[PDB]
């Protein structure tokens, strides 16, 4: 049976000083991932995902549309370690290639602290903030943000479940609505058809998640509370993730060729 | 007691195959077909499946492994177990997928199982506190009776002429003494009532003298004696003077075990037109056309008749695949025998042309071209 | 040697045979699960594994507890093992402990139905597209199967037709 | 300007007997609602949606892409509201008239409360299940239970439309509905109160659980207008 793991550092008996105090660390993996994990082993309790990993059920129970919700509890125990595991105890200094790096796809480091932070609260939503490292066969390693949903897979073999962009708020009658309409038919239709839509290299290299960022409501409800009167909040959460990220994992992660 | 080798392997999984029940009952008196046997109603042995790891093995836990040539290659790897081990030295066995997928094509349906209504469409669910009980007291009288459904004694109207002989005299006929203590039992109780009655304002009832002379009190109603027969013998009542006893009871649980849902009184919201007013409609085949007084359907591998209403009335050779209709299920049940009835209805238009949005076959989009 | 008895020899037999005869084992669940899977036909229909990964499975079965345990799936052996444990140890009849168990079963197994509905219409919401679900995938192949069919019946009808012609004679061409 | 309506029977203070605490009710309404009002006013400030209630919010900015941050504070402060309008201080009785329809759709009530909570436990993601009242062919009085998801609104109006009033009444296969009864799963409302849930104790489930037991079951025959058999 699946069962959980310690965190990387003691964060669930410490917890970081400045981002979330050891109770809140306790209610958000502790506690969480431990209900994540117990309705999980209830549903692979006697199938072949019995004894396979997070990541190989959510590639394996993306499609399938009778496992959607074996994903959902996949995909979110995945999600929510991949973010707390990328937290650092203290704060590290950017590398020299990965600033660097950052400035050719984004400007600034300025420009992507923003974005993401932007992105997250402009979502109004569970799900997670992702850094990805784009890299087609002939095209550089480039590097892009990518929101999902409640539970969505940036990965490239679970395209079927990314949950991008909301059905309800973003598909109506003006020129965008029509627009959004036609790609989540486009792609409903080709999926179920088969027919790929966007080429990927095999083994799913394109894109590879380095930074995370979980906005769900759990995480920060406690720490920093709803956030009346912008004191606190999901914003502040964001904010002061910004200042625990793991730059020197991030850029192992991101394994960058040598251009400099 | 037992020695610890005797006791992992009553709690190992082999042990835990239950027995094959026996096949769903037909016509006794009928011709059949010996050389060849189809699907049947209802499975009958257990589905067993395997770790995609051990599939390449053919290790399905069984006596031997199974061959790799009718094993693998499929995308759901099931088979059934007829004879662990025959006298050719060979794990009898055969795909199990006829009755697998059969349950996940209508578990995919999403509609519940209700209890038959005779012809105000009231559609209650069959797993209810009230209605689902097996479970009984000496106290309760017909007016529970009608709730159960597991009964104890045979329905009369359905026995053969021989199988009533042989219920009448193996099992009825070595009864009398333990009846005669059942009357005395109510007649011990009807003599406490004036007594209490006038309390307000047991006797031992052992006398073969009232019990004789009861019985010959209710000759002139054998309504009433009919209710104490079958109190004694748990048989299901026949007569009005109720519990949709018109065919018998059912041979398992009214749902059979195939789908758990209670209730259909839900509304699957679409993301983009919003919530539907009826539920998805669902391809169905066109079998038996009319020209046979009715036609038959093929609803998610199960047989049904046509809606009450082209492709019905004729046969035509030139559709490539059969002729193939959208159809809404309306109403599931679970007759006596165990069959599986739907009410198959008419799907509408719209609904269909809704359901292929998200598949690509709809000629004209919904969407956006959709000028009204 | 005298092999084991698992259950009591017949005392009324006078010259008794098959004395070293290896006897049937049989539990008091045989007896339950033939009354529930009987009851629950196509509960035999949702697959179930009887390859043991290590044998100590029974290790950590505690049925006080619920339906649920660790381990094995919910399935009617779970029914079965904790229908005789409020059987024996609570003291209820086999019907009383029967439904007492079988209602919990029920309980678990609509909310499993609920989550396929709710989980893939709540996917669509935020931009979630699946594959070919089973009942279309079903149909397909019917298809190719029918016309196989098809190909046999219009040879086998036209072959028919040459021995209905075939019985009369007409070689003479008048 | 949007302000902070006061709750039905002052549940602020004293808050509900056993559903919620008082600190809990701060942070799920008091809190949370003000959250998104003043976010609401920012986004309406001077503009045809500065006076209109938030239901016509809702109707109006109903899939925009370009109105997406003004549908979403507008439909959660609207369905959140709705969710505390329907919670009686002790637990009321059902009247006869609203206890036979339900008889009539679902078989019993306590098929209901199985649907209702077992549709909200077996979501994941935060969203209202309702309870609406609906037409449909050979039910006159249908009611059904109804799951929304993030900010998903159960009123018709909120979902795309044909043309040729150029707009339809309702959307494709479509129908009008009627909000009865509403369930909020989010976080803010059951997350402090009860927990995570593990190992069943506490959580969503209990939350759902203690729900079913103090809810306005007079308020919710008044609007499903039992009376009116036809509806348009």
């Amino acid at each position: 049976q699946h069962y959980l793991m310690p965190l990387r550092d003691n964060f669930e008996q410490e917890g970081i000083r400045n981002f979330l105090s050891p109770g809140s660390v306790n209610m958000a993996y502790t506690e969480y991932q431990t209900f994540i994990l117990e309705k999980l082993n209830a549903l692979v309790v006697g199938t072949d995902f019995e004894q396979k990993d997070t990541k190989s059920i959510v590639l394996a129970t993306a499609r399938d549309p009778e496992l959607a919700h074996v994903f959902n509890h996949a995909s979110m125990a995945h999600n929510n370690h991949f973010f707390f595991d990328h937290l650092s105890p203290v704060p590290v200094k950017m590398g020299d290639k990965l600033f660097y790096h950052i400035n050719e796809n984004f400007g600034s480091v300025d420009t992507l602290r923003d974005e993401m932070i932007g992105t997250a609260v402009s979502m109004f939503g569970p799900g997670f903030v992702w850094l990805v490292r784009t890299q087609l066969p002939g095209q550089p390693v480039a590097l892009r943000v990518m929101a999902t949903y409640l539970a969505g897979s940036p990965y490239p073999g679970a395209h079927w479940r990314r949950q991008e962009m909301d059905a309800q708020t973003s598909i109506g009658s003006s020129p965008q609505g029509l627009s959004n309409g036609q790609r989540f038919f486009e792609r409903s239709a080709a999926g179920f058809k088969g027919n790929k839509l966007e080429p990927t290299a095999p083994g799913g290299t394109d894109l590879i998640p380095i930074l995370c960022l979980n906005t769900w409501e759990y995480a920060w409800l406690r720490e920093y509370g709803t956030g009346v009167g912008g004191m606190g909040g999901k914003l502040a959460y964001a904010q002061s993730w910004w200042n625990m990220i793991d730059w020197a994992k991030v850029e192992e992660e991101a394994r960058l060729e040598t251009r400099i | 007691g037992v020695s610890p080798g005797g006791a992992l392997l009553r709690t190992s999984r082999m042990f835990s195959l239950p027995p094959v029940i026996p096949p769903p009952p037909g016509n006794k008196l009928q011709m059949i077909s010996e050389r060849a046997s189809a699907t049947e109603a209802y499975p009958t042995h257990q589905v067993l499946t395997t770790f995609e790891s051990s599939r390449s093995r053919g290790d399905w836990g069984l006596k031997r492994p199974l061959p790799l040539k009718s094993t693998t290659g499929t995308t759901y790897p099931m088979v059934k177990v007829k004879e662990m081990d025959s006298l050719e030295q060979i794990t009898d066995f055969t795909s199990g997928t006829q009755h697998g997928l059969t349950l996940k094509k209508f578990q995919a349906l999403n509609i519940p199982i209700s209890t038959p209504s005779e012809i105000r469409p009231v559609q209650r669910s069959v797993f209810e506190a009230d209605t689902d009980v097996t479970a009984f007291s000496p106290d309760e009288q017909i007016q529970e009776a009608e709730k159960r459904w597991k009964f104890s004694g045979p329905w009369l109207a359905g026995m053969t002429p021989g199988e009533f002989k042989e219920y009448l005299a193996k099992t009825v006929r070595p009864k009398r003494a333990e009846f005669r203590k059942f009357i005395q039992k109510k007649i011990a109780a009807q003599k406490t009532e004036a007594a209490n009655r006038e309390l307000q304002e047991k006797p031992e009832s052992i006398t073969d003298d009232e019990v004789t002379e009861y019985l010959r009190r209710l000759r002139n109603d054998n309504q009433v004696l009919y209710d104490l027969v079958g109190q004694f013998l748990d048989l299901a009542p026949l007569k009005p003077p109720s519990p949709y006893g018109g065919r018998g009871p059912p041979i398992t649980h009214p749902s059979a075990g195939i789908s758990y849902l209670r209730t259909a009184a839900y509304l699957n919201n679409h993301p983009i037109y919003g919530p539907q007013k009826s539920h998805p409609p669902v391809q169905a085949r066109v079998l038996k056309p009319r020209r046979g007084n009715d036609a038959k359907i093929g609803v998610a591998g199960f047989v049904a008749d046509g809606p009450l209403g082209s492709v019905m009335d004729k046969f035509d050779p030139s559709i490539e695949g059969g002729a193939k209709l959208w159809v809404n299920v309306d109403k599931a049940t679970v007759d006596s025998t165990g069959r599986v009835q739907l009410t198959v209805s008419d799907a509408k238009a719209t609904d269909v042309l809704i359901a292929k949005e998200l598949i690509g076959d709809a000629r004209e989009p919904i969407f956006g071209s959709a000028p009204k | 040697p005298y092999p084991i008895q698992h259950s009591p020899p017949n005392p009324r037999a006078r010259k008794p045979r098959n004395l070293f005869r290896p006897t049937k084992i049989v539990y008091p669940e045989d007896e339950l699960r033939r009354d529930f899977y009987r009851d629950h036909p196509w509960e035999l229909a949702r697959p179930r594994m009887i390859i043991e990964l290590d044998g100590k499975d029974a290790r950590f079965l505690d049925w006080s507890k619920g339906l649920r345990q660790r381990g094995i799936p919910l399935s009617g052996e779970s029914v079965v093992q904790r229908q005789l444990w409020l059987m024996e140890n609570q003291g209820m009849t086999k019907q009383e402990a029967y439904d007492k168990a079988r209602h919990e079963f029920y309980k678990l197994r609509q909310l499993e139905q609920m989550e396929r509905r709710i989980a893939v219409e709540e996917a669509r919401m935020v931009g979630g597209y699946f594959g070919k679900d089973l009942l279309t995938v079903g149909m397909e192949l019917e298809n190719k199967t029918y016309e196989s069919w098809k190909k046999w019946a219009t040879t086998e009808i036209a072959r028919q037709e040459s021995a209905r012609a075939s019985m009369y004679t007409n070689v003479v061409d008048n």
